[PDB]
């Protein structure tokens, strides 16, 4: 019994005050397996073909910070990210 | 040595020979015949024009003007804008009651207080009452209506409550006038007998504006935070302690706001733009824009742009701006079913007979510039009688005593 | 502090505990009903006994009974033109107008006192980038014409001039080879500031109020009529007035721009806003001037220069630099703001001088301590630039030597000269 | 009419001009330069540099009047957001194939990209005389105001560097004058014999014959080796001979130019993408 | 087709769907054809729901395409040309064909499609398919009745690469601070104003649409999501023979006298449409075949010295001076 | 150098998505010595006096639950809170 979770989409780039987009899995699971980590309006890129620099891993979650998307584009904004864990449960 | 009727002044430091002189219009034309240029419009010798209450005159490419001294007027508008009786611009988004005017100023006769309250979710506030203390009586404009509070004995100051356009005027016979477009504008006029002798949200009219910034204590302070924080009623009502940016505290409403609020800076307005700077209305649109969040923008919106038509008209420059798809107005509402007597006057100028106008009775400005619905009473009954909005014949109008219409 | 509310009284009376017949209720404190004159006063903060004077900006001020008693003094007034066009006249009122002639900005109103001239011509590609670029000063009556260039190159009479220059009535300096400092005998003091763009500061006396014309109005503490003309009326807009003070009849006239530069250019837009955020942020070392300066005008002006013209570090540099300007004027003086933003200059200074934020005249050589009486000009502000540390004064030429060995100044001797007078430390014994 | 650029830095104006400048920075491609009001902007960014073959685009911009648009070769960001394609707004169509990504604006406005290096522009004809990019202007003359404006004529490599953009925070240099080499005309013979094939029969009297076969002559003495210089120019003959209405027939053969598709998906010039899905 | 993606079909089955895509309103293609009428819904807010922006219309060969608060012809055929009119009947825009295809538009939102009789049991789309039945109208693409209204509308979508709705938004529990302000003023139609239309049409599916529409509109313009719900309420009251007057100077008001010559008064706000007078096509004969007389509008009321109303200009004209009328065009 | 913080007031009862209010004091400090736990709109009353049951201490913060408040008063929703933090700089 090892079902992946659903996508948790709980921030947004244009709302909340964190200045970028942060995902976590708290009030759902404590320590996961797996994670994978997509985009909203367009949910088949990797996140190497986004080109912002963020970080997703099992630790933490997902950091996007505005500030580190300086000079990549034009615009300079995260994009609106979303995320699934894993989770064992016996 | 060229001289042009604009470098008179100047000092010609660094064509037309010797004597004559060009005027900008064409050929060269000597100093006694040399014209004047106001607003970017060129006016000939022997010319008149008006300014707010006197009048110039072209005489040798100067201007000659007579020395009276106007009314003076101080403006609360939208989400928490102000405008001295000195013409001092600030901004003081305050929740509790603040003097906007009074002359118990360290005894007194009147008082006019308004009341902001939080409109929207980002902090700022606007005007949603006024209250009018004169002597003993108490006036108070709340909910599109004015009410009467403890009318005096026999003293009873003589006040005149009318309804011009889309606005509610209340004057009075000390020389108290209070222009209240039914929402959050606030216009207040004062006779010039009132120099230097007034205080509050809206400065002191002694005609220097550097001194506007005095508190309650008598201190002149450089904040726009300490000075408004001082004129609050209540000692229990917080401080203001930062102004807040809702286009900041809402993204989204930004791409609208900016992009409705471009009617002020476009070819519509195009005949004011050099005689009223339409950048302080722009930025007031737009922050007022962003600000509506809770329910009904597109009133927040049609305000903003309404303050700058009506600078426009009081300058000398019509602009209809309004259509059935841009802030429609309703004016065909009001008239007998379909007998078709009220009009939409965009800028206010035509001067009927009213029923108070033919006995003698006349205000003491000009409110000839107040946009709204006015009537074109016919030939068989041509007497306005406003109390309520019927043409009447000349005869069964009414009485108009202690301020209340009797048929 | 609310005196007099019983007049304004909307409610009936009811029981509770109260004050007697005098003596109102202490707010500003924390007492009970005290007598009327025993109100301590407050300014932001501190509860001030009643007799305390304070002396405040432009006015000294005494605490009385609950209010103060305020009484003026002399304070001198400002006019700036900064950027290529943001002129501050002397009495607030900043405004943009983007011309292309010979402009008057100050002239003495009586028949000759002195004219301050300017010339604000495109320097970018379009009409809408323009910049300062000659700054011509018509003084001692209007018969001595002095000229600042825009690569240094002070001239006057169409002839160059040595630095520093004293006259009687008027004197040029140049403390830090960006700088040059100007004061008159009637009252008048420029400052010419030359890179990264090149803007001017004017100062005035409070002697002469309500008594000089130009783009800089005319100081008399109203800024409403700024923008009347020398011909009666007042304009509307800020192009309107101004091409009435055009020194030459063959300019052409100016007309407003009802546009952003920010929305005309989007790869410049990102740029503006990331770098002119440093205004409004605390973290940076422009938070220290906060509580006095208030950024939310400078961060509008910041985001217009660099958006509009065409090297947009240098219209940068220059906006993050009038902050800081500004807000050396009221006491706070920002140590250290040039380390992450605006530090390609900083580094470069010679061997042993340093960058400094506290250059000012009177720390020059000790040709300077042979006057020592003659022209040291107090009155301006202090400008940053490379110079040396609290000792080891500057020698004639190269680094700067310490105070025992620096010179004797006639041409300056060196540290092995004997008239009978040694040559020692700084001065003589003669 | 039709601007494109294609291949190892070709270029063709809307009034013909073919040249070819190998500039890297960053560029503007057609603009309006009304005055008043500017209705458009189409900013070229070449990329890094490539190959010594290929010559790619590493993002586009584009700016319609309210709108900013900035595609990339994985995704099409509208306002900062990332649109999923067919995006369908009252006044801007963005759609995305396996090949092209289109852009069509109710302006007069038409942007095609493959997401290498081919792109194309098409502008109705409101826009004369005020085009003022590097697809010169839209008068209808050739060659007249873009190279010989004040009698002084100017050579396509200062041409191209006057239309680049600065951006505030790089320092990109300007490609240099090389020296002049031999005019290829020891190839004449194979682009002749290549590009009027058989499948090219009805386009002959639509598109020319000069312009394309002068920029085929570069393509194989400045690429030695393998063919992938002299297969974006015939690709761009069959993209014309197919925009003023021909139909061209398939000349990709095994051994010159192949291209590979998953499944049965036989590759084809001139078919309707309007395909029948099960 | 009408608000945040609020439907009703040919058979009366009220539904929510919000897409994002293009999706097949009605057609005859139904597994050869004649028509097509294309709905295009994008998101107007930010909770996630969606709206119609624009309506193509599929007639043989030609396509028009109702955008931008205008009609646009687009590939007319070469000398086919099914014979279509296009006329404007109060705030509205109605398009009419001559084989049954009436298309109904009030240049926002809100889109009514009428056919002849002879199309029973013969379309498809998420309007149904009118065969008086409402228990089939979520038959799919793929001919396969479902009771989702989510596996429904996500199979008329016309790219196969546009995403799928896999739940409907809550825009009042995604803005709870605009609930109050929706609440109150979508009160006005189970008000006393209302109360002659009360047993005539059941208000409760407009009220509900109403608060839907106005905690939803949180871009701008939210006095436009509202005025235009309280009057698919009012139209279906004049429509059942219930005339309500519920427009005043501050609650939505209209500017007819926009219309007039600068102080002759003839256009006047009729608030349901009940007059009929004479235009300079029912002159010569040429009439509809359905009563637009129930549509909310500005009316002229033509003067006795030109009582002929010229409707491509908005001009009340002598019976001589209107008009040609060939090939849908005005030629004066 | 052990001066207070500032008042963060950066969550809300009608926002956000942690069904009630919390607020901590991350980006500005790692360990606090002291928290102080008030409301917005009337900032003189203890936590007693508001009747709401919360906890804030200086380990994680402050934490309100919208499902607490159930039978407390007739609304049932958290106040509108803010804190500051106290730390000690060398
Ligand atoms: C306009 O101003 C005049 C001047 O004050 C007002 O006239 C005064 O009226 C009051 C009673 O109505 C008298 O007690 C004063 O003596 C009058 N003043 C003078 C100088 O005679 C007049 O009432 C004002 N107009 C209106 C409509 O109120
Ligand atoms: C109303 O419906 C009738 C019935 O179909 C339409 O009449 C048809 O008109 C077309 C050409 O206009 C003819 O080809 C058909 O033969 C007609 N039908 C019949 C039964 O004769 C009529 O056009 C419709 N009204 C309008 C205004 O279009
Ligand atoms: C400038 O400030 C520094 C403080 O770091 C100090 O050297 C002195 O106060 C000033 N230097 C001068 C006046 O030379
Ligand atoms: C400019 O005018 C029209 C379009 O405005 C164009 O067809 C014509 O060729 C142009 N002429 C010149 C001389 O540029
Ligand atoms: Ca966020
Ligand atoms: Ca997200
Ligand atoms: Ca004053
Ligand atoms: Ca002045
Ligand atoms: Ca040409
Ligand atoms: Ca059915
Ligand atoms: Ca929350
Ligand atoms: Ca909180």
């Amino acid at each position: 019994c090892c079902l992946w979770s659903d996508w948790i989409n709980e921030d947004h780039p244009s709302s909340g005050s964190d200045d970028g987009d942060r995902e976590t899995f708290d009030g759902v699971c404590g320590a996961p397996e797996d994670i994978e980590c997509r985009s909203v309006k367009d949910p088949h890129l990797s996140l190497e073909q986004h080109g912002q620099k963020v970080q997703c891993d099992v630790s933490v979650g997902f950091i996007c910070k505005n500030e580190d998307q300086f000079g990549n584009g034009p615009f300079g904004l995260c994009y609106d990210y979303k995320i699934r864990v894993n989770c064992c449960w016996p | 040595r060229a001289l042009s009727c604009q470098t008179l002044a100047a000092g010609y430091y660094h064509v037309c020979p010797d004597g004559l002189m060009d005027d900008g219009r064409g050929g060269c034309v000597v100093e006694k015949e040399c014209p004047c240029v106001h607003n970017n419009d060129l006016y000939s010798s022997g010319a008149k024009i008006k300014v707010d209450c006197n009048t110039c005159t072209c005489k040798r490419g100067r201007w000659v003007c007579t020395q009276a001294v106007c009314h003076g007027t101080c403006s609360i508008y939208g989400s928490g804008h102000y405008i001295t009786f000195d013409g001092k611009y600030y901004d003081f988004d305050g929740h509790c009651s603040y003097v906007a005017v009074q002359d118990y100023c360290g005894l007194g006769s009147f008082s006019i207080i308004t009341e902001n309250v939080p409109c929207g979710t980002t902090g700022v506030t606007c005007s949603k009452a006024i209250k009018i203390f004169m002597g003993r009586t108490e006036l108070k404009l709340e909910d599109k209506h004015r009410v009467v509070i403890q009318r005096d004995e026999g003293h009873h100051v003589a006040y005149t409550t009318r309804e011009v356009g889309q606005y509610l005027v209340v004057e009075s016979s000390t020389g108290i006038i209070v222009i209240w477009d039914k929402r959050t504008t606030v216009f207040i006029k004062l006779a010039p007998s009132y120099k230097g002798t007034v205080c509050g949200l809206c400065g002191n009219f002694d005609h220097r504006s550097n001194n506007d910034f005095t508190t309650r204590d008598h201190m002149v302070v450089s904040s726009e935070l300490d000075f408004g924080n001082s004129w609050k009623e209540a000692p229990t009502c917080p401080d203001v302690s930062t102004n807040p940016e809702p286009c900041s505290l809402n993204p989204h409403r930004r791409s609208w706001a900016e992009k409705q609020c471009s009617i002020l800076k476009s070819s519509v307005f195009s005949i004011c733009h050099s005689k009223v700077d339409p950048k302080p209305f722009y930025e007031a649109c737009v922050h007022d824009s962003c600000s509506c969040d809770t329910g009904g923008d597109c009133e927040c919106f049609c305000s903003a742009v309404a303050s700058y038509a009506q600078e426009c008209t009081k300058e000398g420059a019509c602009v209809f701006w309004r259509t059935p798809d841009l802030c429609p107005i309703f004016c065909d509402y009001y008239n007998p079913p379909h007998e078709c007597e009220w009009h939409y006057e965009p800028c206010g100028n035509r001067s009927f007979e009213t029923c108070r106008t033919i006995n003698g009775i006349h205000s003491n400005i000009s409110v000839s510039y107040l946009e709204g619905c006015y009537p074109r009473c016919p030939k068989d009954r041509p007497i306005y009688e406003e109390d309520l909005k019927k043409c009447v014949t000349a005869d069964k109008c009414g009485c108009y005593v202690e301020d209340t219409h009797y048929p | 502090s609310h005196l007099e509310v019983s007049s304004l009284c909307e409610e009936h009376r009811m029981d509770g505990c109260f004050c007697p017949e005098g003596t109102v209720y202490d707010d500003i404190g924390d007492s009970g009903c005290v007598p009327v004159s025993q109100c301590h006063c407050r300014l932001h903060g501190h509860l001030y006994t009643p007799g305390q004077e304070i002396t405040n900006d432009c006015e000294q001020c005494v605490c009385n009974a609950g209010r103060w008693v305020c009484k003026d003094l002399p304070c001198p007034g400002t006019c700036a033109l900064e950027g290529g066009s943001h002129i501050t006249t002397f009495d607030g009122k900043t405004y943009t107008f983007h011309g292309d002639c010979y402009y008057v900005l100050a002239k003495g109103d009586h028949n000759d006192s002195y004219a301050l001239l300017g010339e604000l011509a495109p320097c970018g590609s379009t009409d809408k980038q323009t910049c300062l670029k000659t700054v011509v000063l018509l003084a001692d009556k209007k018969k001595n014409a002095v000229v600042f260039k825009s690569d240094g190159s002070v001239l006057l009479n169409q002839l160059q001039v040595n630095l520093p220059h004293v006259t009687a009535s008027f004197s040029v300096f140049r403390p830090s080879s960006y700088h040059i400092m100007v004061s008159m005998a009637i009252g008048v003091r420029l400052q010419v500031q030359l890179a990264p763009v090149m803007q001017l500061f004017v100062t005035l006396d409070q002697a002469s109020q309500g008594q000089v014309q130009g783009l800089c109005g005319n100081f008399n503490g109203l800024e409403g009529d700024d923008f009347k003309t020398a011909s009666g009326l007042v304009e509307a807009t800020g192009a309107g007035f101004a091409n009435t003070w055009k020194a030459q009849s063959t300019c052409h006239d100016k007309l407003d721009w009802l546009d952003d530069p920010c929305s005309l250019n989007i790869e410049s837009a990102n740029y503006a806003e990331h770098w002119c955020s440093l205004l409004k942020k605390t973290e940076t070392p422009f938070g220290r001037c906060h509580s006095a300066v208030d950024p939310a005008e400078y961060y509008k002006r910041c985001k217009y220069d660099t958006c509009n013209c065409q090297n947009n570090e240098d219209c940068l540099c220059a906006a993050l630099s009038s902050y800081a300007r500004a807000c050396t004027a009221k006491g706070v003086m920002l140590w250290g703001w040039r380390e992450h933003v605006c530090n390609k200059d900083v580094g470069s200074c010679p061997n042993s001088q340093v960058f400094l934020y506290n250059l000012t005249t009177c720390q020059q050589t000790c040709r300077s301590l042979s006057e020592a009486d003659s022209h040291c000009l107090e009155g301006f502000a202090p400008v940053d630039g490379c110079g040396c540390p609290d000792h080891t004064f500057l020698d004639e030429k190269g680094r700067c030597v310490p105070l025992a060995k620096c010179s004797c100044y006639g041409l300056y001797l060196e540290a092995g000269d004997v008239v009978r007078c040694v040559c020692r430390d700084g001065r003589l014994h003669c | 009419n039709v601007c494109s650029t294609w291949g190892n830095f070709h270029y063709k104006t809307f009034d013909g001009d073919v040249f070819r400048f190998p500039g890297l920075c960053d560029y503007n491609f057609a603009s309006d330069c009304r005055g008043s009001y500017k209705e458009f902007a189409v900013h070229l960014k070449r990329g890094p540099g490539q190959a010594e073959a290929p010559a790619g685009v590493e993002s586009i911009l584009l700016t319609i009047k309210d709108d900013t648009i900035y595609l990339t070769r994985h995704l099409a960001v509208l306002n900062g957001a990332v649109v999923s394609t067919p995006h369908y707004s009252p006044g801007l169509l963005i759609e995305k194939s396996d090949a092209y990504t289109k852009v069509y604006s109710r302006a007069g406005l038409t942007l095609m990209w493959n997401r290498e290096d081919a792109l194309m522009l098409e502008l109705d004809t409101k826009f004369r005389n005020h085009t003022c990019g590097l697809c010169g202007d839209y008068n209808g003359l050739q060659s007249y105001s873009e190279f010989l404006s004040d009698g002084v004529l100017f050579s396509p490599l200062e041409f191209g560097n006057m239309q680049k953009i600065n951006q505030p925070d790089v320092v990109c240099e300007d490609p240099e004058e090389e020296v002049a080499p031999a005019s290829c005309s020891e190839h004449r013979a194979e682009c002749e014999r290549l590009l009027t094939a058989e499948a090219f029969a009805d386009c002959q009297d639509l598109v020319p014959l000069e312009p394309y076969l002068r920029a085929c002559q570069q393509d194989r003495c400045r690429c030695p080796g393998g063919d992938t210089c002299v297969c974006s120019t015939v690709a761009e003959f069959s993209r014309q001979c197919s925009h003023a209405g021909g139909r061209p027939g398939n000349w990709r053969t095994a051994t010159l130019c192949p291209k590979t598709c998953p499944g049965n998906l036989v590759y084809l010039e001139s078919g309707s993408p309007c395909m029948d899905t099960c």
